[PDB]
């Protein structure tokens, strides 16, 4: 907005502009410690071993 | 005027959970909000503020 006294209301003054994630639904830790990872799955037919 | 009402009046909206996405310390109830959902009858349809 641009209030009557002509100041400025910008996001900073209403929204805490951070930088988090898409979801806060998956929380993972390795050995009780904070971590991420990827559940790499085997495509049909291909060799697990390869 | 009729069309553009059977739209608004009969639709399916969104509304997050209660916790889920990042909550506050020590919260306890997470539930799911259920806002506007489609009419299901000639009754409910008969009544539309035009």
């Amino acid at each position: 907005k641009v209030n009557q006294d002509g100041s400025r209301v910008l996001l900073r003054d209403v929204a805490k502009i951070e930088l988090g994630g898409e979801n806060y639904d998956i929380i993972a830790e390795f050995n009780g410690q904070p971590a991420s990872g990827l559940g790499i799955k085997l495509a049909t037919g291909a060799n697990a071993l390869d | 005027d009729v069309i553009t009402a059977i739209k608004a009046q009969n639709a399916q909206v969104a509304a997050g959970q209660l916790g889920g996405t990042p909550p506050v310390k020590g919260q306890q109830l997470n539930a799911s909000i259920i806002a506007q959902t489609r009419l299901t009858s000639t009754e409910e349809f008969g009544k539309i503020l035009l």
